[PDB]
């Protein structure tokens, strides 16, 4: 994928309203500015959310629906000097670029913007708001949040809905947009998403991938992330084992409920270990400051070293091998009375005992 | 079940309440109110949420 | 010693950005039209 | 080594010149013999 | 060079059947035999195997003396050819039913034949009936229910509706047979 | 000009090499030229002895080691370790949220050290941007600016991982009086600096200076009263685990088990590891293991004013040492309060994926101790449920103190359980059981507790 | 120039592999420049290597991309160079890696120059197509909008055992831009874009239904109706 430099890309949380003040007249070879403005929108409704009134330095404002145009290849858009073009939102490639430098504003960092040279990222103090499944919610239209902003800023259960026919760009995007709001809450709210497992698993496989696009963009991070929906399961079999209320237990307090351990003891959780197995069907280390060493999922490796040590590094010939297991699986089974169920294992070591 | 169906969270108490002071509750009485109150607001939760998204619904 | 006037001023903004979204989203006086 | 190569060679000419002469089983040669010579020609 | 890989099938087939592991049926032929032995003997794991059978070329009425070592080596590469469980009983099954295809003569109607030599002194069923029941009238319950109680036969409908659905493709005649010969060989070792 | 020699390299790398004070031990020649190399007094030092040094590093195998022939590696700021930054963030943690690096990006630690890194920030960034220049959008902190997550610089400790994340308190607190070193981020920035000899503007100094190859590792002289000593050579656990279990039988009530946390950083001659021997890091690795039988009676007691101490000193040669119980004994910094590990006898065999589960097979007994890991396991077992074997009994059997519900339906229990040589455990049970007291919930059991029942009950599905 | 190599060779399948193996490591596209003069002459090595530090504005250039655009970052690779495979000899090529810079000069294309995408081995490209594929496993015929096709060694002649009828007791019903081909044999051209924002149309028969009017083929780009035309019209 290639983007013309013609093109600059801002992205910030504060984009999911449109950035009226941030528009500026763009001016021509002749170093004229150009007094006409188009707003190009993912969808016809954002049009109301577009006040024309905002723009003095401009003195025709028109607004449209940005749609894929078949017949321009965007790897060679074609030029209106007439008019300056902003895209707020663009979720199909920009097929048309104004005067001087066609500007865009996005919440999302879609692959078309990804390899877009002019790249702004806006840094917002993260706010993480909170998954609440379960089946006295308030609905949201994800589709015009804009219009539920009331709501959006002041409630703290929200019921996510989308129409039937609602594409997956404009889902993302609305889901992104409600986020930022979020993000922005002093309160974190709770909200339930009234989607197909699958489909909310992919949405957010999306969204990280968007995240990632915005780190390597040079993005802060932001621990305001989401969990799979297996993860979910996993995390409330847990729960209901330990005899924790689901409602009353919040996932992330719970994982942080083994930061206790996981220094102290040198140890990584297995709850860790099974959220980052399930992150990778969709390894672990860490360390503390000034530490000499990292405590990994493999166990204790020298800080900067590989996660195993060399092959060479230890002897277990004298047990792992067939005579002494066999040997002290025999006894177990004798010992105990077991005919079946039972298995024995070599321990192997890392860099350490 | 029309307590419940209509939102008269009073009145399902109430019955709950009277239900658990009333004859051999723990045996098996408890366990078929519960049965019937599991069914009842499971079938409410499979309803309401698709109901409120089609009253916001565009 | 260039601070980080930008992240300041950033966290700073954030705080009542909603409350100026609001403003935004607010109700109108009257309807011209 | 498992095979005694020289009573693999005696086995696998035996039945080798068994048949280099006939076509047909002439039973006092066993399935072992098969074997036998099978095991002779795979190892020469 | 030699398909290690098809003589290594051949082999397990054959020592399936030989080893009375496996209900299924076939024809086997002294290819199959061949290539069994010639896999053995290729494999460096099944060294040991290969050495126990080719013992049987001999008088093949003795018994092999092992080490507790050598014996669980035989029986670690048993169990990682036929990936299962088993046991010396096996080995021995095997060694008895391999010496008598050995030293059987080339033949065109294959040899149905029972289980025999495995396991010195010749049994009757009626000695081994007063035997095993003194014994098991020395043996004490390890447990028991109280009298009465009531068989706790299924009730959902449904449910066994969705069983009888899932069991329709499955052939009684195959069952059955499996069924019945599974029975009748672990009845064979049980003998022999 | 001073010169060394290669026998005093040893000296060398031990003073520049580590974050050591105990100096007072180089003899005369290696302080001077060690004092004039650390104060980068260069003028005064034949840099022909430098080249010398790094052929002996190269020579010894550093890991990281990166550089070329010229005297401007200690001469001005360079790169002079290599390595791959490779985060698999786990962002449901709350980690140090330092610059974001892109997984793969090269990251190069320079000799370079500041007490401020705002103040250096203005010469790095000009460098910074001669290299890339344009109007590239950067995430620039008063810690450093960084391009994408792929390039540019920043401060940090002279110890990160750059692989794993950054989580809990600080076992040690050196930033006390550490400089925070210059780390380099792509091969645009280490080649620019390389070619270019950079070097900050002059106010070494208070502001800043520069620690060739310094790693800064806590060490110091061990200063221990050694009444007897021994050293043994293998690569086999269970040999190491012999010694420490006849030394727990013979008389020892608990052993020190340490190991060095360096010992995988280069081929060290073996002149340089008995240099070392005499010293330790305040960082390196720890265990208080004792033996989980104690014996009741004081026949067994040994001397009470000495200990026992096994210190695996390189990759596969450990010493052995008897010293007197003084207090001004220095050691490796645990945990405050470190968990004991108990050695496994063979009466039971740790339980897989679990650092304080064990088994007892002729008892049929699964138990976990309370606060303690388990050491010395050269076999393990993997769970299953036919372990908790269903006890029969007509009449329930009564359990006293602390009982917790694991499953009703199947009559599993976790029952509090003290050794008589009071070390505090578990015992999960699964049978006809019932609690004289009101039984209690998981929750209310540590999460050390929690997380090993986790493992052994949620199925790994 | 961050880096350079170069390499000899008369089979176009080793160009293709190189532009395939430096798409899929990291390159979202590449600048594939081929010398418009390199047939005028024996050149001596020591002409071309003096012309190597020259171009002519004139000379062919192809933006050659990957159909399939890998969703997620990870595959993202340094954002300030590029990737150009320059044939300056008739049979050699020289790979070079550079900084992406305004500064840097390159041959004068169309001001909206089409981009090329490369081939994968799940669709084979109809002869006489330069924007024309077909996936078998998929059984679909497509069409790119603006797109050119790249890197196809092989290539399909058209059949209308190609389109086969797709069976549909209630018609299926299809949305977006719709157009008919052939009323009688129920043949459609439906509007499609690759969830990698690729424009497309996909040529289709059977059993179909339109959501909304249907739309006369004059509407589309002269592009799509020439390649269409080829497709269609038997070359009696």
């Amino acid at each position: 994928m290639e983007c013309p430099f013609q093109i600059q890309v801002c992205i910030s949380d504060r984009f999911f309203a449109f950035p009226h003040n941030l528009v500026e007249p763009q001016s021509d070879v002749g170093n004229k500015l150009i007094e006409n403005l188009i707003v190009y929108v993912p969808t016809d409704d954002d049009r109301l959310y577009i006040d024309k009134k905002q723009f003095p330095k401009f003195n025709s404002v028109l607004v449209y629906r940005h749609e894929h145009d078949v017949n321009i290849d965007s790897r060679s858009p074609k030029k209106t000097a007439s008019a300056t073009i902003v895209y707020w939102n663009p979720l199909v490639p920009i097929t048309e670029i104004g005067a001087g430098e066609t500007r865009v504003f996005s919440v999302l960092l879609t692959n078309n913007l990804f390899y877009c040279n002019t790249m702004i990222v806006h840094h917002e103090n993260p706010k993480c708001p909170i998954e609440f499944t379960y089946p006295n919610l308030r609905p949201i239209a994800c589709e015009i949040p804009l219009s539920h902003f009331k709501e959006l800023v002041e409630s703290n259960d929200f019921l996510l809905c989308f129409n039937l026919e609602t594409s997956t760009m404009v889902k993302i995007l609305s889901l992104k947009r409600i986020f930022c709001i979020f993000q922005y809450r002093k309160q974190p709210a709770r909200y339930v998403i009234n989607l197909p497992h699958e489909e909310i698993d992919n949405l957010y496989n999306k969204l990280n991938w968007e995240r990632t696009r915005r780190l390597m963009k040079g993005d802060v991070p932001s621990n305001c992330a989401t969990v799979n929906r297996s993860s979910l399961k996993y995390i409330k079999q847990a729960q209901s084992l330990l005899g924790i209320p689901d409602y009353s237990q919040t996932v992330v307090d719970f994982v942080k409920m083994f930061q206790k351990i996981i220094f102290p003891y040198q140890l990584v959780p297995n709850v860790i270990i099974k959220l980052n197995n399930f992150d990778q069907m969709v390894k672990i280390r860490l360390f503390c400051k000034n530490d000499s060493i990292a405590i990994s999922s493999s166990g204790i490796v020298p800080i900067n070293m590989p996660d195993f040590s060399p092959p060479n590094t230890f002897d277990y010939s004298d047990y792992a091998n067939r005579t002494n297991i066999n040997f002290v699986t025999q006894r177990v089974l004798t010992d105990g009375g077991f005919s079946s169920g039972i298995t024995v294992t070599p321990v192997k070591y890392n860099y350490y005992l | 079940i029309f307590h419940l169906i209509y939102n008269n969270e009073n009145a399902v108490n109430t019955i709950c309440d009277n239900l658990k002071y009333t004859e051999g509750f723990t045996s098996n009485t408890q366990r078929v109110i519960h049965s019937v109150y599991a069914t009842t607001k499971s079938i409410l939760d499979t309803t309401n949420p698709n109901t409120f998204c089609s009253r916001v619904s565009r | 010693v260039d601070y980080e006037k930008e992240s300041k001023r950033r966290k700073l903004e954030d705080e009542d950005f909603l409350k100026l979204k609001a403003l935004e989203f607010s109700k109108d006086i009257v309807n011209e039209k | 080594e498992l095979i005694n190569m020289r009573r693999y060679r005696n086995a696998a000419r035996k039945l080798i010149h068994h048949y280099s002469l006939n076509s047909t089983s002439s039973t006092e040669y066993k399935i072992s013999d098969v074997v036998m010579t099978m095991i002779f020609l795979l190892r020469s | 060079l030699i398909n290690m890989r098809r003589y290594r099938n051949a082999a397990r087939k054959l020592i399936h059947h030989y080893s009375l592991n496996s209900t299924s049926s076939t024809e086997y032929k002294i290819s199959d035999v061949v290539m069994t032995m010639i896999f053995l003997l290729r494999s460096e794991k099944y060294h040991s195997l290969f050495k126990l059978l080719e013992t049987t070329f001999d008088d093949y009425t003795c018994r092999p003396q092992m080490t507790q070592v050598q014996t669980d080596t035989l029986l670690d590469a048993v169990r990682s050819l036929l990936e299962m469980t088993i046991d010396l009983t096996t080995v021995d099954i095997m060694r008895s039913s391999f010496a008598r295809c050995f030293n059987s003569p080339i033949m065109r109607y294959a040899k149905i034949v029972l289980l025999q030599n495995v396991a010195d002194k010749r049994t009757t069923l009626e000695e081994l009936l007063i035997e095993r029941g003194e014994k098991i009238q020395m043996l004490q319950p390890q447990q028991y229910i109280n009298s009465g109680t009531e068989i706790p036969f299924c009730d959902d409908a449904e449910f066994l509706n969705r069983l009888l659905k899932h069991i329709d493709p499955y052939p009684l005649s195959r069952m059955y047979y499996n069924a019945a010969n599974t029975m009748f060989y672990t009845t064979m070792e049980n003998y022999a | 000009l001073l010169t060394l020699e290669r026998d005093h390299f040893k000296y060398l790398f031990l003073t520049s090499y580590f974050d050591l004070k105990d100096n007072e031990h180089v003899p005369s020649e290696p302080m001077a030229f060690i004092r004039n190399y650390l104060n980068c007094t260069f003028d005064l030092l034949d840099d022909a002895v430098l080249m010398n040094y790094f052929n002996y590093l190269q020579s010894m195998q550093l890991k990281h080691l990166v550089g070329s022939t010229s005297t401007n590696i200690f001469k001005f700021v360079k790169p002079q370790f290599r390595f791959v930054c490779d985060r698999t963030t786990v962002d449901i943690l709350e980690f140090d949220t330092r610059m974001y690096i892109k997984p793969g990006t090269p990251v190069y630690a320079t000799n370079l050290f500041t007490s401020n890194p705002r103040k250096m920030m203005a010469f790095l960034y000009a460098e910074f941007g001669k290299v890339f220049k344009n109007k590239i959008f950067v995430n620039i902190n008063n810690y450093g600016c960084v391009l994408a997550g792929s390039a540019g610089f920043l401060f940090d400790d002279a110890y990160v991982d750059w692989n794993g994340v950054r989580m809990c308190a600080a076992p040690r607190l050196d930033n006390n009086m550490h400089p925070f070193r210059l780390y380099l981020l792509g091969e645009d920035m280490a080649k620019h600096f390389v070619d270019n000899n950079i070097l900050p503007p002059h106010p070494n100094n208070s502001m800043f200076m520069l620690k060739n190859f310094y790693k800064g590792l806590p060490l110091f002289k061990s200063k221990y009263t050694v009444v007897n000593s021994t050293k043994i050579v293998t690569r086999k656990p269970n040999d190491i685990f012999n010694e420490i279990d006849k030394e727990l039988n013979g008389n020892c009530p608990f052993i020190k088990f340490i190991q060095r946390d360096y010992i995988f950083d280069a081929q060290f001659p073996p002149d340089l590891l008995d240099l070392l021997n005499e010293y330790m890091t305040k960082s390196s690795i720890m265990k208080i293991i004792t033996k989980f039988v104690i014996e009741e009676n004081p026949a067994m007691s040994g001397e009470m004013s000495r200990e026992i101490i096994l210190d695996r000193y390189s990759v596969d040669n450990y010493r052995k040492l008897y010293i007197k119980m003084e207090i001004t004994n220095q050691f490796p910094v645990m945990y405050d309060h470190e968990s004991s590990y108990i050695f496994v006898s063979k009466d039971f065999l740790q339980l897989k994926g679990t650092m304080n589960a064990f088994y007892a097979p002729k008892q049929r007994i699964l138990s976990i101790l309370a606060v303690n890991r388990l050491f010395g396991a050269t076999e393990t077992i993997d769970f299953h449920p036919n372990l908790l074997v269903y006890r029969q009994s007509s009449p329930p059997v009564r359990l006293t103190g602390d009982v917790y519900v694991v499953d009703k339906n199947e009559k599993v229990f976790l029952v509090k359980h003290v050794f008589s040589n009071t070390v505090p455990a578990y015992l999960l049970i699964r049978g006809d059981y019932e609690s004289s007291s009101d039984l209690k919930s998981l929750r209310d059991l540590n999460p050390w507790v929690q997380n090993t029942l986790l493992k052994l009950l949620i199925p790994d599905s």
